[PDB]
């Protein structure tokens, strides 16, 4: 379930086999140094050996740092956890800042336990359940068939109850899990003898299964370390996995879970797949959060943390002194910083074209040139937002292409930051000032 | 001309392969004197 | 696993009853239908369970004690025998 | 009969393949803002984009809230519109981020269209037909159960499968009962006795319902509207019953909780499954945050992150400020109240002040809405004050003038009533002087 | 195979029997005086005599304080309780900072106890209620049978476990826990398909008794005596879902728990293992936490708390005009013994980089390692330490095992230091 | 209030008079320092007496305001 979002146009970092960034691949344009560094961090995550590294992405706004993070996440793909949080999310009311950071850190480490299960699959021939009225004894047998074999099973009480609940019939192809006991109705083999109700609701036939009736299959259970901690914190922690309200889990629970998971890894029962934690706008975090991050990165069960910042020198929250990146020197000492630069005219043009392709907006050459000039003049994101409005204006005109006049109308209707600032300065009396004064009347 | 069709059947019977009572069968498929008199004196 | 896939029925021969218990736990976890013969088995029970194993084709694995084999009994229904541990007397393995 | 401040705003008043009419839909002036709102409404109706932000920038009494309400009215009641004031985010039970996310997912909507076939009618016949036993055994077997239902201008007999006997027993139906049986499920449900047997007993606890109309076989299409917030809350809440979890839930008052991302992703997955099955359609909706100046910097940063979410509504913000310091910051002076990072991600629409003629037209249309009659000289004086002190001052002064005129047994508002109200009720400026 | 962290190469203090520290042992290089002081502290902890002793590991950043704390933990061993902490962790929202500090104090004090476990296990042969009533259960095993009478709580546990005749159970007499381990093997072939997972009939006698030694902390006893903590009964479920959050444990409960522990030790069934509480970045603490830490250290049952800070002449958080040597007010400083930690010269930086490379399974050429050492001297030691993994990744991408100078230069051009990033900002 | 001397529940004169147990009034005799009194009580008070587990010889306490037996 997704819609066309800001970073929906990038499917990866777009790198070669030697980590050399392509000029334009997988949705990303330019940022060759940044993309190479992101690929190095990608390989570091995929190796799974280096623990608790911190990496910072710095640069001016609209330089693609969040795009770089989304590219890293897409290259990681599924099965490798990626926890995207903002600096504002830590400050909660039910949990402490340190507890929220601990939970965010543990959300990025995945534990995989693989199990082998026996599955019975086939098309039912005959089902027969005999139960005595006003009596608890039930006796039943079923005949489940496959293309090459057919057999009869005499059923216990629980299997009889499960099949009665599932409403299994003759023309049903079902699967039975001998361990769990769940019955899944895969489909139908033929019609239901033309009774009145439910006349033609079974037309979507499914083919009869083929092969051994009882076959073994493997099932992988992937659960993050934080989920295990929440489950083992209290008896009602399982509800807390969905409701929230996990509380502040006692440190002994986390230590014991760490020891148990290490034992599982040494035993081969579980596979640990560390991931990446991504903090948007880390400058919103307090100095206490930065100290905890400093210490918690030294743990052996820690993920790789990547942060985005554009503040330059700024006051660290919780302190009264300015810091090089809005972060204390202690955190800067243990983090590798990857930088981003402003975009050329050509890079802006090709990013606009990529966005137009993703938004399914067909731009004429002159319209694209005008949009590129506007983006260089005002902002990349401004032109990106203008594309869709221009498409809507063109649709209002009953035209299937965006021309220069549609972009001109969109430019006239919707303003940039600079034009709004100019209009405010020219008409300052019509707006409420910081001193709380405004003129409402026009005379 | 249909090849295969699935039928359903429901039966009541006793263990020595004997049928049950007809009225009891019809009741089970689907599921004089005074007893309390009160008057104020 | 390979023997069950190939359709062969295996016979486990061990030397001590504790290994019988450990093997019983293992194959109970793995869900194999089985029967066990031990030293404490009664003579009539011994014969009856031997006949049951010979007749029944649903019990894949059958567990014996190697030392009790000195009194031989017909077990023609087997198709593969597994020696979990070895004995000092080779004639005992020969009669097994 | 009630008259709020935006009862006359029926819509933006645009024409197809055209521009804003000068006066239509209760709007006077503001052509550019109305056209921009129209293109935004078209974008929302396209239902193909997420995280699109527009900022309604202008002074007080410039039509910003009227424009937001016009967008809401133009989209219709089917599209989920979520009005909100920036002050509302500061809860005491949860963090601000959680409240913002809850509003975000309250703006997204889902429409479920399900067609169901049902037979309904009074039960008249109940007979099982005996058939030969495939397994023999001399037992009595039934191959079908026959149910006859009679309805208004309709009656039929059904040869249902033998399975129905369980549902009939469970619902303890009888002859004369009117029942509800689903065609494809096989379940039954009795809604009561037929009214024809209400006379058989003088007293009876059960409710006798009228005989259903139409043919016994009825096909109905049921449409239901839900929001992602509703699904998330329902999944995070206990069912409610005799189990122990519900008992402790009764004991402890349900406070807001940080609904985890796992639950939201599960809700998204099930919604996507049912959308692919063809039963559900997604409606993005609009989230209107009035007085965005009140939001703190943390809420703005979380907006920066949340606008990039693959599923997010169209956020409309309104601010009457110029160069003012962003709340929660000491030296961040930004246009309006929005910090520069969020302004770079949005599109601004201006709302211009009004002229004398526009104020007069607004006043007369509002007076028409309030079912009041005013003389031309009184209207001119009212517009003069509106241009002298404030538009909203005159718009509010309309009602006391009407009350004074009614007290004087007069059906029209005259200059005397206007001056009497002016002396009785002072404006902000004259009171500040006093 | 193995993962690497900040202090994976630290295996101990590397001190000989006489107490002098070798230049390079246990993964440590240099810092001889601090290692000797920490060895003396370890001996003091092993003495198990004093309570409330506190020391401060004072030094600049990237100097080896947390490494020293972890080395102390390694030298003491897994028997003793060593509780790591950060100053930011004590600012809880459920309970006050004082309660959290006291809980961590009592978590660092260890207790080792001996307990006899009475265990029953066998195949059920009878389930007869005595009539909330006692249940009479008959357990059979390979060596004998036994009939027992169980309390109503155990009956409720059995009832909710769906235990019938032929099931094999496991009743722990001390705790009243009932586990249904499965169905007996004798009934495996009763049906060809059922959800039941079968287990063999238990060996040995039904009544089994074993003696196990278990390690607990005083905080565990406090939590046990404060709130209900386990059980398979609905009564326990309601008791623990009621009042779920943390509570401010009173001094009376701690005193009674101390009396109980004294009785246990006097009977000889328990032994005490005082441990260490490590609070890193102590400068994050407010003045109230320090003020209570002054009183908490005077308690007669307290661990050897070790504190670490990397600040000098910094004002104390909470106060506005108190300038303190390390962010620690003078009242607490007088209670502490300060172990000074000294910076590293070029040769020791070079050796540290070499050993870190050896630990992470990397091969570094001598010239490249010299360049890495000189750039660590120029910018930062930790910066040089984190550059190793990107260098190894770059070398692997070029089908080359050993790290060369060119790979190091490329890694430097890709990832920047704090000074270089600040210069770019300027 | 006093010491219980008698407790003689009585049934209805006709079985059809009531439902189930068909318990009519109960007769209780209380003894005090100044004499004895025989009381006629509602079946609700009898149920309360049974709940409080009152036998002959126990000192009891009945509030006519509320019907509570102690
Ligand atoms: N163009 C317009 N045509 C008709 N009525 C209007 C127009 N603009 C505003 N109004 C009315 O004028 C009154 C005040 O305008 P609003 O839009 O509600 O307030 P506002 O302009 O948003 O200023 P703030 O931000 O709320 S202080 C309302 O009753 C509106 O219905
Ligand atoms: N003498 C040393 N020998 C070997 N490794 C060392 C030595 N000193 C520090 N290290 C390592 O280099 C890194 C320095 O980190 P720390 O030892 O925690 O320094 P620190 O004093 O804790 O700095 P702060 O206060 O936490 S910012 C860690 O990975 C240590 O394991
Ligand atoms: N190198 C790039 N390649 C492709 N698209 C980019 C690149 N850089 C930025 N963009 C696009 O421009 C927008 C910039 O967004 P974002 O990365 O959030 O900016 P910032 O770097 O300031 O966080 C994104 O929507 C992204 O799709
Ligand atoms: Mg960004
Ligand atoms: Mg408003
Ligand atoms: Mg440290």
């Amino acid at each position: 379930l997704s819609l066309i979002a800001a970073h929906s146009h990038i499917t990866g970092l777009g790198l070669d086999e030697n980590l050399q960034p392509r000029p334009t691949s997988e949705g990303m344009v330019g940022q060759l140094q940044a993309r190479r560094a992101a690929g190095v961090i990608l390989k570091m995550v995929q190796n799974g050996t280096i623990a608790g590294r911190a990496v910072l992405v710095a640069g001016p706004p609209s330089t693609g740092k969040t795009a770089l993070a989304m590219g890293v996440s897409q290259s990681l793909g599924k099965d490798v956890p990626f926890t995207a949080i903002a600096g504002s999310e830590i400050f909660s009311l039910e949990l402490s800042k340190t507890e929220a950071l601990t939970q965010a850190f543990r959300k990025s480490i995945g534990i995989k336990i693989k199990e082998e299960t026996e599955l019975i699959e086939g098309e039912v021939v005959e089902i027969q359940i005999d139960r005595s009225i006003t009596g608890g004894h039930k006796q039943g047998k079923l005949t489940i068939k496959t293309t090459d074999m057919e057999t009869i099973y005499e059923l216990g009480n629980k299997m009889i109850d499960g099949l009665t609940k599932e409403k299994v019939l003759a023309g049903d192809v079902i699967s039975i899990d001998k361990a769990s006991g769940k019955i899944t109705k895969l489909g139908r083999s033929f019609a239901r003898s033309r009774d009145y109700d439910a006349m033609g609701a079974d037309t979507r036939f499914v083919q009869c299964p083929e092969g051994e009736l009882q076959k073994r299959k493997t099932v992988v259970h992937t659960v993050s370390l934080h989920e295990i901690d929440v489950i083992n914190s209290r008896t009602q922690g399982f509800l807390a996995l969905f409701t929230g309200d996990t509380g502040e889990i006692r440190s002994e629970v986390r230590d014991q879970i760490n020891t148990k998971v290490a034992e599982w890894k040494e035993e081969g029962k579980a596979e640990i797949v560390p991931g990446v934690l991504f903090i948007d706008e880390v400058h919103m975090l307090d100095i206490e959060c930065f100290s905890f991050i400093n210490r918690a990165l030294e743990d052996e069960f820690a993920p790789i943390v990547m942060m985005a910042t554009n503040r330059g020198v700024s006051k660290t929250r919780g302190t009264n002194y300015k810091s090089p990146h809005g972060l204390p020197l202690d955190l800067l000492d243990r983090s590798i910083i990857i930088t981003t630069k402003s975009y050329n005219e050509q890079e802006i043009k090709t990013i606009l074209s990529i966005r137009a392709q993703e938004e399914e907006v067909e731009l004429s050459s002159d319209a694209l040139d005008l949009l590129t000039k506007t983006g260089v003049e005002t902002s990349l994101r401004y032109s990106s937002n203008l594309i869709s409005v221009a498409q809507q204006i063109a649709m209002k005109r009953k035209n299937n292409t965006v021309e220069v006049e549609d972009v001109k109308r969109a430019y006239l209707l919707f303003l940039d930051s600079a034009r709004s600032v100019k209009y405010v300065q020219e008409n300052e009396s019509q707006y409420i000032d910081d001193q709380g004064n405004v003129q409402i009347s026009i005379a | 001309p249909e090849q295969l069709t699935s039928r359903n059947f429901v039966t009541l019977y006793d263990f020595p392969n004997a049928p049950p009572n007809l009225k009891d069968f019809n009741t089970n498929l689907f599921g004089m004197k005074t007893v309390f008199h009160s008057i104020l004196p | 696993q390979q023997l069950k896939d190939n359709g062969h029925r295996a016979l486990i021969f061990t030397q001590m009853t504790k290994v019988l218990d450990v093997l019983e736990q293992f194959l109970n976890y793995h869900g194999y239908l089985y029967m066990r013969l031990d030293g404490a088995t009664k003579i009539e029970d011994r014969q009856i369970l031997t006949e049951r194993f010979n007749t029944d084709s649903r019990i894949t694995v059958f567990i014996l004690s190697s030392r009790s084999g000195g009194l031989g009994i017909n077990l023609t229904g087997a198709d593969t025998v597994i020696f979990y541990d070895s004995d000092w007397n080779p004639a005992m393995d020969k009669q097994c | 009969t009630r008259t709020a401040a935006h009862t006359h705003i029926k819509g933006l008043g645009l024409d197809e393949s055209g521009v804003a009419k000068r006066v239509e839909g209760g709007f006077v002036g503001q052509i550019e803002a109305r056209e921009a709102c129209g293109v935004i409404v078209d974008l929302i109706k396209a239902k193909k984009m997420s995280g699109r932000a527009i900022l309604l920038a202008g002074g007080p009494s410039t039509g910003k809230t009227a424009l937001a309400l016009a967008i809401s009215q133009e989209l219709g009641p089917k599209v989920p519109f979520c009005p909100l004031v920036g002050s509302e985010l500061y809860s005491v039970e949860v963090k601000k981020t959680e409240t913002l996310m809850e509003n975000f997912r309250r703006a997204i909507g889902l429409r479920i269209k399900e067609t169901k076939e049902v037979y309904e009618g009074e039960v008249t016949e109940l007979t099982p037909e005996d058939a030969e036993n495939p397994l023999g055994g001399y037992g009595k077997t039934i191959s079908h159960v026959i149910v006859g239902l009679k309805s208004a201008k309709g009656t039929k007999t059904l040869r249902l499968d033998p399975t129905i006997y369980e549902s009939i027993q469970r619902e303890k139906v009888s002859i004369g009962d009117v029942i509800y049986i689903e065609a494809n499920t096989g379940a039954v449900k009795r809604v009561g006795r037929s009214d024809a047997y209400a006379t058989e007993f003088d007293l009876e606890t059960e409710e006798y319902v009228p005989l259903p109309k139409g043919e016994v076989h009825k096909k109905k299409e049921i449409v239901q509207d839900v929001t992602l917030h509703d699904l998330d809350v329902a999944n995070a809440r206990p069912q409610g019953g005799q189990d122990v979890i519900s008992m402790m839930g009764q004991l402890l008052k349900p406070k807001k909780t940080e609904i985890t991302e796992k639950l939201r992703q599960e809700v998204n997955k099930v919604v996507a499954k049912y959308i692919d099955q063809g039963v559900a359609e997604l409606i993005p909706g609009v989230l209107f945050i009035d007085e965005v100046n009140m939001l703190d910097i943390e809420i703005f940063t979380y907006l920066n992150k949340a606008l990039e979410s693959n599923i997010a509504p169209v956020v409309v913000l309104a601010s009457n400020r110029g160069m003012t310091t962003v709340r929660g910051t000491e030296d961040v002076i930004s246009p309006h109240g929005v910090p520069p990072d969020l302004i770079d991600r949005l599109l601004i629409v201006r709302t211009l002040p009004y002229d004398k003629d526009e104020i007069r037209t607004i006043i007369e249309r509002r007076a028409t809405v309030e079912r009041l009659q005013v003389e031309s000289s009184a209207l001119d004086l009212l517009a003069t004050m509106g241009t002298e002190t404030s538009l909203r001052y005159a718009l509010q002064l309309l009602a006391p003038c009407g009350i004074l005129a009614q007290t004087s047994n007069r059906k029209e508002i005259v200059v005397n009533d206007v001056n009497e109200a002016k002396l009785l009720f002072l404006d902000a400026k004259r009171s500040t002087k006093i």
